[PDB]
């Protein structure tokens, strides 16, 4: 016989082990693979697909009127719109997106995002905005002054209903954390916000009040690791009809 | 690790780093 | 220059020197470099073939050492009427490497630390009459720093849909794992000269890139109806070890594990104002052969 | 020949006459950041001489009974010239440092400074488990002063000090000491508000004493940073 | 299947042994290795590097008046100034330096020493010392007559203000262990004493008691062996917050 | 002895014999 | 993972068994091997150095008069001097030999034996002796005429003060046990006689009672095997200071 | 069968028929 000694490990079961174990099934024969469209072999192709921010996470927004933000004329320069809050980790406008659910089953997280605006006004309502990113360290930018000293896009409606606003990489380690410390310097990402470069300038028979729609997708320089179970799902008891699969 | 007579019995295959995000993010046809 | 150094070195014979120009045992320590004098040129040195190897000095063979990081005991009974600042038959822990102090001072003779760390879990059983000691199943979850926790030991985080867990019993062997190197940065501080937030109201010395996770630990089992005590002691044993930038040994004793704070000792040895115990004078010789 | 040494950085020069070979830190010397390390995607700004100059700070009086002196960089120079415009208008940071120390005296005075620069000097504090706050640790320009210096106030040890990049100014040898830092960071760039990569120490190992006439000795630090890239650019908080 | 059987030694957990095992997260990859300066590989690089003495290791010498012996002028020849006992597991001068505490980490060890001694007077100090080290055997040499029959080094201060008394690896064996007896010949090196060559002799202007520095590394041939916990460090109860690591 | 499919698993790596002493011993630039 | 099955035998702890163990001290450095004089590879080789028999193994023999045999001149022919038992394993005049307390520590053996014999009287001392090695089957022969039937030499005491009686390895097996039945037929080795073949003839100023000594060696032939422990050392309780190894 | 990494792991070696018995036997000179 071959002289063994069992280490220290032996006989426990890690879940994440990668092992072979027993058929229990021998000499079965799978049934033969159909081309099916729409292959996934990686969770970053998902991430890359842009889904709809809801910046409008406010009350008397009630469903889908969470996923649109109003904007109107104003009868003043340098207004700020709206902003949004960019902790991926958080419950902000970006948890409930492909970007957003996939990287909370992660723990650490880097490379480019990009914010898509479609403006959803009429064809006769004109505008320009500026969509402002500033790399974190202070408040965020109230005035439009203030904010555009950061990385900003202007955009002018008309032709092309929509901007991207590429949020770059800019950190000093190589991932950032999805800590509970939305404030620490591993896990803080910055800000973007939305001001009147001009004005939204419509005629008496566009309605007044335009819409936009916020779209958040990954780069292909994005990338996830240290995986973890999600916080978005979770039980307290057995669901419905569960204790019928063992009746 | 396999000494076991059926294919399947083998361990997880994490070797497949084709990816195609084209057929999520462009699949328009022009 | 960087060379490959497997033993140390040998010495040369010399002999008579007198020579104007050169005086190599006058240094200059201003410049912040190190004596080069050789013993050769102090003394007259015969040839020895040095044949000492340095193996054992390799910080690799230094560090990589399997070394108590966490002791813990919990009453495993029925927890109903104990109260809920107790451990209900599970326990949390944020892993650390600055609990005990043998690995602490010995892992703060650097400034920075790249190593994939295994960890070893001991699990030990005493009996809280005798009739026995049971061979019980533990399961010791891995949750990432800040995740959710576990609650309850019958909590419903302890499915580990994602968080590798560990399932082992008492009568096993130790379980042991490999946690890699998880930092967001290419090392770990072993010091962090900084504040961790954007406000001015965070911790100090505190870096959460330098904190590996949680280690969440359960008895799967239900209660008897008697009670045990069981004892979980975590074993850590850095490897693939990268290390940088050395640092002066700690004297004082350390007081806490959140940061560097030092009272020393009330008399020498490692008192604040005195180190070494005292000798009478500067001539005076303590262990002096009579 | 190594006695004589001029610095010339920017605008800004330095001769001096009296000191000892100067200590470029472990060997090394300071660079940028290269692409295969780079992090941060967007272009970062080198201002170069309007950053890489000598920042003389306040002098400091040595005198009878003085523990020691530290500076925490690059929150020493967070304020001063372009250096502090490019650190308060960017979120990312990466530079070494160029420090020259100056001490002079008669040649009736004796002393002996360490001029220690110390990588990520966590301190500590005395006879408490709080630790430091942000104001026994941020000080900026002015510096700090060694409580207990001889456990380098972290409870180590002065003895062991001199494995960091050190020199010393022996008044009888030297009256200079000049050590070359580069970036000493885990990250390759870093925020510079809330993080020191090194704490600049000076320590009176052999206190100042002299039997002539008393004078004021002063100890001057001039830093310059060297190969400074920011990035991040947003406004100034 | 094979036929095995279980040695002695089965099933332990040594804490020094050298295995393979489980990775609790698969497909992690770690951070890119940067090029940090001052990279450590072995501990003997540390040794190498000359740390201060407390030669003034006595009472009413407090805090940083340890690390210096003050000389002074005298009125007698051939005089004793100090000297430094060599044993490096016993609590001397020698404890607290880089040679010194990585040392404690083992049992036996072998090489050469060096004591460099820097002269912290004025310019105008002049003055001649010698430095002895005396191979073990009997008492500490306290005449210089006696004394510089061993090892020496006659010391001038002038323009360059160090010198450094090689301690040479003169044993009966290889190494040298770190008994509690030292006073045994398995143990002890032997002593350093100083003396007066001339005299200390400065101006009116010149602070007539000056100073020197002691520094002791290890040279190229020095080796450690037979690893063990350091005596330096230790506790009785859990420190401080660490409850609050379990909360 | 390592079939585990990561290369953090395996044991560790004992045969760095490369010193470099010089950048603590010697600083200096000349 | 590989599928395995224990043996009869698995975890047991044999005291013989040839395995590799865990080293307690990882990258330690053994010292330096040093030529030492006088290395023994083989037991054999001791085994073949001569050694002094007991043969005076009586009673008012006190320590060193054990170790030789005083001959006198006698007044009748053909006498007998002494006779030496040949059992290795029985405590005779062979136990405390170096062929004799190696050979207790196994059971079997085989090969030839040597007697050595210096005479130690005075140069004037003149004599002849007949030293005779019976092979096994019947009683000791105590008459000149029986013993000198079997293997024997005669000596004369001369310039050359020794001789050899090479005792022949003359048995049907080939080994021979040290079981305790000495008057077994694998044990019994057989007798060494002495016995006068002139007479000691010494003047008026020689001493008139000389001595024998007598040496027992092994040859090269010589073989041993399996292994037991010694029979000649033993303990009814602790050894004094062997407390004070736990204190 | 030795996967351990120092040598002193080995188990024993039982190999060495070298002999010299002259040098107990005959340590005479001539």
């Amino acid at each position: 016989g071959v002289p063994t000694y069992l280490l220290p490990g032996s006989g426990q079961f890690l879940t994440t082990d990668d092992h072979s174990s027993a058929p229990v099934l021998p000499c079965f024969n799978p049934t033969p693979e159909m081309h099916i469209p729409g292959q996934v072999r990686n969770m970053l192709e998902v991430v890359q697909v842009e889904s709809m921010m809801e910046i409008n996470n406010t009350e008397s927004a009630v469903g889908m009127e969470r996923l649109k933000v109003d904007i109107s004329a104003l009868t003043d320069v340098d207004q700020l719109l709206f902003n949004i809050p960019l902790d991926i980790q958080l419950d902000g406008p970006l948890r409930n997106t492909l970007v957003g659910n996939i990287s909370r089953y992660y723990t650490h997280w880097s490379g480019s995002l990009e914010m898509t605006f479609m403006f959803c006004g009429s064809f006769m309502a004109t505008g320009k905005l500026i969509l402002c990113y500033t790399p974190p360290g202070g408040s965020c930018p109230t005035t439009r002054e203030t904010a555009m000293l950061g990385t900003h896009i202007v955009w002018d409606f008309g032709l092309q209903s929509s901007v991207t606003l590429i949020i770059p990489w800019i950190s000093g380690s190589h991932y950032r954390m999805f800590n509970n410390d939305a404030k620490s310097t591993n896990a803080n990402v910055g800000y973007v916000t939305c001001f009147m470069q001009t004005n939204l300038i419509v005629p008496s028979e566009s309605s007044d009040t335009c819409s936009l729609i916020g779209f958040i997708a990954a780069k292909d320089d994005f990338s996830l690791r240290l995986m973890r179970d999600s916080p978005d799902i979770g039980q307290i008891d057995h669901l419905h009809a569960a204790e019928a699969a063992y009746q | 690790i396999n000494f076991y007579k059926d294919s399947y019995a083998a361990s997880a295959s994490k070797q497949d780093f084709s990816q195609d995000p084209s057929k999520f993010t462009e699949p328009v046809v022009e | 220059i960087e060379s490959i150094i497997k033993t140390a070195t040998d010495t040369v014979k010399s002999e008579i020197n007198a020579e104007l120009g050169v005086v190599p045992s006058l240094n200059a320590v201003e410049t912040g470099a190190t004596s080069n004098t050789e013993p050769e040129e102090a003394i007259q040195t015969r040839t020895v073939i040095n044949q000492h190897g340095v193996s054992e000095t390799l910080v690799e063979n230094f560090l990589s050492r399997a070394a108590l990081v966490s002791k813990r005991s919990f009453e495993y009974k029925d927890h109903t009427s104990s109260a809920a600042q107790t451990d209900k038959n599970f326990f949390k822990w944020t892993i650390n490497t600055r609990s005990f102090v043998q690995l602490r001072r010995k892992l703060e003779l650097f400034t920075y630390l790249r190593f994939d760390a295994e960890i070893t879990i001991l699990t030990t059983v005493a009996v809280n009459t005798y009739m026995g000691l049971p061979n019980l199943t533990l399961q010791a979850m891995f949750v990432p720093t800040g995740a959710l926790t576990p609650e309850k030991q019958d909590s419903f985080h302890w499915q580990s849909g994602s968080n590798a867990s560990v399932f082992f019993k008492i009568s096993d062997p130790p379980a042991r794992m490999t946690i890699p190197f998880m930092c967001i940065n290419s090392a770990y501080s072993v010091f962090y000269d900084g504040f961790a937030g954007f406000e001015k109201s965070g911790l100090y010395g505190i870096n959460p890139a330098d904190t590996i996770g949680n280690l969440c630990v359960r008895i799967v089992n239900e209660h008897q109806p008697v009670g045990f005590t069981v004892t979980v002691r975590v074993y850590m044993k850095p490897k693939h070890i990268k290390a940088w930038a050395p640092r002066p040994p700690r004297t004082l004793p350390y007081m806490s594990i959140a940061n560097a704070n030092y009272k020393g000792k009330k008399r020498a040895p490692n008192a604040l104002n005195a180190i070494i115990g005292n000798r009478d004078s500067v001539k005076t010789m303590p262990h002096n052969i009579v | 020949s190594d006695r004589v040494l001029q610095l010339k950085l920017g605008n800004s020069a330095i001769v001096t006459q009296e000191a000892a070979n100067y200590c470029c830190a472990y060997g090394e010397w300071p660079n940028y950041l290269p692409d295969h390390e780079a992090v941060a995607i967007d272009k970062p700004t080198q201002p170069e001489t309007a950053t890489d100059r000598f920042y003389t700070l306040k002098s400091v009086k040595w005198e009878a009974g003085s523990t020691g002196w530290w500076w925490k960089l690059p929150d020493a120079l967070n304020n001063i010239g372009m250096f502090g415009q490019n650190v308060q208008h960017h979120y990312l940071y990466r530079s070494g440092f160029l420090i020259h120390v100056q001490c002079n005296a008669t040649r009736f005075h004796q002393g002996a400074l360490l001029v220690v620069a110390i990588p990520e000097h966590q301190r500590g504090a005395h006879n408490t488990n709080t630790s430091p706050g942000f104001d026994d640790i941020m000080k900026g320009e002015e510096g700090g002063t060694f409580n207990h210096p001889y456990v380098l106030d972290d409870g180590t040890s002065l003895a062991c000090a001199t494995i960091f990049p050190h020199q010393w100014i022996n008044l009888r040898t030297n009256n200079s000491a000049t050590i070359v830092l580069p970036w000493m960071n885990a990250a390759p760039m870093d925020f510079p508000l809330r993080h020191n990569q090194w704490t600049l120490a000076i320590i009176p190992v052999v206190p100042l004493g002299t039997r002539t006439m008393s004078s004021m000795v002063p100890i001057t630090v001039s830093i310059a940073p060297m190969c400074c890239e920011f990035n991040g650019l947003r406004h100034a908080i």
